[PDB]
C-alpha cells in the first residue's frame, strides 16, 4: 500500500513571472474533464488481465 | 485609629433593632493614635478597671504588617473575646493560640487560592508558574494548588514552582538566575506589600513584564486601593475584600450585634451568664468562670439572615470578594465579583491581544467535531480547544483531524490563534458578487485564515491563496 | 530504665559568660560597617524597625 | 487455598483465613481534607497491620 504520497508538480525558479498562471491553468484542466482525459490515451490501456 | 468622624460613626452606634432580646448594647466611641505597643497595653488593660465590659471591637485604617499578632497576644492572656474589623487588623494569619479566640473579618488563606483557579478556567489560562516567599501561611498557598491540579479533567500544566530565598545580602544575582527560570504566560505571586516591589524592580529590568505575560497576587500584597508605589505592573489583576459595599460605619454596626446575640444566647441555655473580674490582674484566680461555653456558639451566629459563622482558626466561613484590575492611570479597578461560588466577570473575553490571528472553522463529521462544554466544571477539557459560537457568545469545544493539523503547524510557525464557529453560510458560495461563509470572512479581513475541509478550485483561488493540500478529494 | 541527661543544662550562671562571650566579637565586626542605624527609641517613640 | 496449604508444610507456619472487608483488590484515592493519600481494600490492609 502506498506509504509516502506527494504528487508531481511544473518546477520554476523563485521570481518567475509565469508561477501564478501556470498554477491556475492546471486547477482549471481538472475540472474541465481535460486531465482526465489524457489518462485515458497515455496511461489507461488495458493489455494483461 | 485614622482620620475619622466620630459624629457619622455615632450615628449608627445606637440603631441596632434589637428588641426581641434585651440586650442592651452600651457602645463607647474611642479614638486614640495608639500604633505603638505601649498606647495599646495602657488602655486595653485599663479599660476593664473603668468601665465593666467583656467584650472589645477593634478597627483601624493603617497598613501595619504586624499589628494583628501583637493585638492576638491581648486575647491569648485574657478570656475576652477581640475581633478585627477594619485595617491592618483584619490581616491574615498562620495559626492561633489555643486559648487566643480572636477572629477577624476576611477571607481565609485557602479561598482566595481557590479564586485564582476560578478565573484562569474562564479565560483558559492552562499553563502557570507560582514564586512564594516566606510568611506564616506560605505553605498552604502551593499545597491548596496542587490538590486541585490533580483531581481535574481539565488540562493543568505546571512549572517553575521555584520559591524566591531572598534573605541573604546581595540577593540580585539570586533573585535574577531564579527569576530567569520563569517561561511561563501567567505568573502567581504570594507576598507581602512590601516584600513586593523588591521583586517587582528585577523583573522589569529582564524585561519579562509587558505584554503577554500577566501577575496574580493576592488581597494582602495590594493592601491599599489608592497607595500605588508605581512599581507594579500595569495589568495587574487581584482579588480583595470588598471596600465599595462595605462601609466603615457599617462594619461597626454588623460587628456590634454578633457580639449582643452571641453572650446574651446563653443565658438563653445556661441560664448563668459568667462575670470576669474587671482587672487585668487576678485572671487566674477566676479560672473557674471558663469561656469554653461561650465560645461554643459565639461563632455561629446570624443577623437578619446570613451565615458569619467562623472557621476554627478565625476566618470567615462566607465572605465576599471582588476582583480588582490595575490600568495606565494606576488606579484600580473593579472587574470581577464573587458571590457564594460564583463567578461574575464584566469582560466576556480579555480586551488584552503579528502573533495572534484570527481563525475560522465549521463542523464536519470525521474533521472538525463540535461537543458542548464540561457541565461540572464549566470549561473544555483536555485533547480539545475552546471555540465561541454566537448567539452573545457561547463556548463550545472543537476537536477532529484539522484540528490537530493547526495545534501542530502553530507549534514550529510559534503563533497564537482563536478559534470560533462561523454562523452565515457555509463552505463558501458566489451571490450577486458577495462570499458568505468560511471564505467570506476572510476576504473582508476578519478571519485571516481558514482552517477546515476547503476544496480547492479555480474561482475561489483568484480572492485567497491556498495552502499546499493535505489530503486527496 | 535507660535514660539521656545534659551536662551544664541546668546551671544557669554557667551560660551566663558563654552568652556575652559570642556576642563580644560580633559588635566588634559590627563596628565597621556602613550606617549603623540604632533601634526604636522607647516603646512611643518610633512604630517602625 | 492449595497452594496455600503447601507453603505451610514447606516452611512450616500457621495461618488463619479472612475474606476482605468491602470487597475490592486496591487503588490509591485521595483522602477529601488535603491531598493525604491512602490505599482501600486488599492491598490497603496488608499495610495497616
Ligand atoms: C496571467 O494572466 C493575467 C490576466 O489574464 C495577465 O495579466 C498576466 O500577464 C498573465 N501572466 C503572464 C506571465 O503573462
Ligand atoms: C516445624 O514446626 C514444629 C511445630 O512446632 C516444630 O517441631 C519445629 O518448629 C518444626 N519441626 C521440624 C523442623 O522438624
Amino acid at each position: 500500500e502506498l506509504f509516502f504520497r506527494s504528487g508531481f508538480g511544473i518546477g520554476m525558479r523563485k521570481d518567475s513571472p509565469w508561477k501564478q498562471n501556470v498554477s491556475l491553468s492546471i486547477l482549471k484542466s481538472h475540472e474541465n474533464g481535460f486531465m482526465e482525459d489524457l489518462d485515458k490515451t497515455w496511461v489507461r490501456y488495458q493489455e494483461c488481465d | 485609629v485614622g482620620t475619622s468622624d466620630e459624629v457619622a460613626i455615632k450615628d449608627a452606634h445606637e440603631k441596632d433593632d434589637f428588641h426581641h432580646l434585651s440586650v442592651v448594647p452600651r457602645v463607647e466611641l474611642v479614638a486614640m493614635n495608639e500604633t505603638d505597643p505601649k498606647s495599646i497595653i495602657t488602655r486595653i488593660c485599663d479599660l476593664m478597671s473603668d468601665r465593666k465590659i467583656q467584650g472589645v471591637v477593634f478597627a483601624d485604617d493603617t497598613d501595619q504588617e504586624a499589628i494583628a499578632q501583637i493585638l492576638d497576644f491581648i486575647s491569648a492572656q485574657t478570656l475576652t473575646p477581640i475581633l478585627g474589623i477594619h485595617g491592618g487588623s483584619s490581616m491574615i494569619m498562620a495559626d492561633k493560640d489555643e486559648s487566643s479566640m480572636f477572629f477577624q473579618f476576611g477571607p481565609s488563606i485557602e479561598q482566595q487560592a481557590s479564586v485564582m483557579l476560578n478565573i484562569m478556567e474562564e479565560y483558559d489560562w492552562y499553563i502557570f508558574s507560582i514564586v512564594t516567599t516566606y510568611f506564616p501561611g506560605y505553605q498552604d498557598f502551593v499545597n491548596k494548588i496542587r490538590s486541585t491540579i490533580e483531581n481535574s479533567f481539565v488540562g493543568w500544566e505546571l512549572e517553575e514552582v521555584l520559591l524566591l530565598d531572598m534573605s541573604l545580602d546581595d540577593g540580585d544575582s539570586k533573585i535574577q538566575n531564579q527569576l530567569k527560570k520563569l517561561q511561563s504566560p501567567i505568573i502567581l505571586l504570594y507576598c507581602t506589600k512590601e516584600e513586593a516591589t523588591y521583586i517587582f524592580e528585577v523583573a522589569n529590568s529582564v524585561g519579562l513584564t509587558g505584554y503577554g505575560y500577566t501577575w496574580i497576587v493576592p488581597s494582602l500584597v495590594a493592601g491599599d486601593t489608592d497607595t500605588v508605589p508605581a512599581e507594579f505592573p500595569t495589568g495587574l489583576i487581584s482579588v480583595s475584600y470588598d471596600e465599595w459595599d462595605y462601609g466603615l460605619p457599617a462594619r461597626v454596626r454588623d460587628g456590634i450585634a454578633i457580639i449582643t446575640t452571641a453572650a446574651s444566647d446563653m443565658l438563653s441555655e445556661h441560664s448563668f451568664i459568667p462575670e470576669p473580674k474587671s482587672s487585668c490582674y487576678n485572671t487566674h484566680e477566676k479560672r473557674i468562670y471558663q469561656s469554653n461555653m461561650l465560645n461554643r456558639y459565639l461563632i455561629n451566629v446570624t443577623f437578619e439572615g446570613r451565615n458569619l459563622s467562623f472557621s476554627e482558626d478565625g476566618y470567615q466561613m462566607h465572605p465576599k470578594l471582588v476582583i480588582i484590575l490595575l490600568n495606565k492611570e494606576r488606579k484600580w479597578e473593579r472587574v470581577g465579583k464573587w458571590k457564594d461560588k460564583s463567578l461574575q466577570m464584566k469582560y466576556y473575553v480579555w480586551p488584552r491581544m503579528d502573533d495572534h490571528l484570527s481563525i475560522v472553522t465549521l463542523e464536519e463529521a470525521p474533521f472538525v467535531i463540535v461537543e458542548s462544554v464540561d457541565p461540572l466544571s464549566g470549561t473544555c477539557m483536555r485533547n480539545t480547544v475552546p471555540c465561541q459560537k454566537r448567539i452573545g457568545y457561547i463556548k463550545k469545544c472543537c476537536k477532529g483531524f484539522c484540528i490537530d493539523i493547526l495545534k501542530k503547524i502553530s507549534k514550529s510557525v510559534k503563533f497564537t490563534y482563536d478559534l470560533y464557529l462561523v454562523t452565515n453560510g457555509k463552505h463558501g458560495k458566489k451571490i450577486n458578487g458577495t462570499w458568505n461563509g468560511m471564505i467570506g470572512e476572510v476576504v473582508m479581513k476578519r478571519a485571516y485564515m481558514a482552517v477546515g475541509s476547503l476544496t480547492i478550485n479555480e474561482e475561489r483561488s483568484e480572492v485567497v491563496d491556498f495552502s499546499v493540500p493535505f489530503i486527496e478529494t | 530504665i535507660l535514660g539521656l541527661q545534659l551536662i551544664n543544662g541546668k546551671n544557669e550562671s554557667a551560660h551566663i559568660s558563654d552568652a556575652v562571650g559570642v556576642v563580644a566579637q560580633a559588635v566588634h565586626e559590627l563596628l565597621e560597617k556602613e550606617n549603623i542605624t540604632d533601634p526604636p527609641r522607647g516603646c512611643v517613640g518610633n512604630t517602625n524597625i | 487455598i492449595d497452594l496455600l496449604i503447601k507453603l505451610a508444610r514447606t516452611m512450616n507456619f500457621t495461618y488463619e483465613v479472612h475474606l476482605v472487608a468491602d470487597g475490592k483488590f486496591g487503588t490509591q484515592e485521595r483522602v477529601n481534607n488535603s491531598n493525604k493519600k491512602e490505599w482501600n481494600g486488599m492491598m490497603g490492609e496488608l499495610l495497616s497491620g
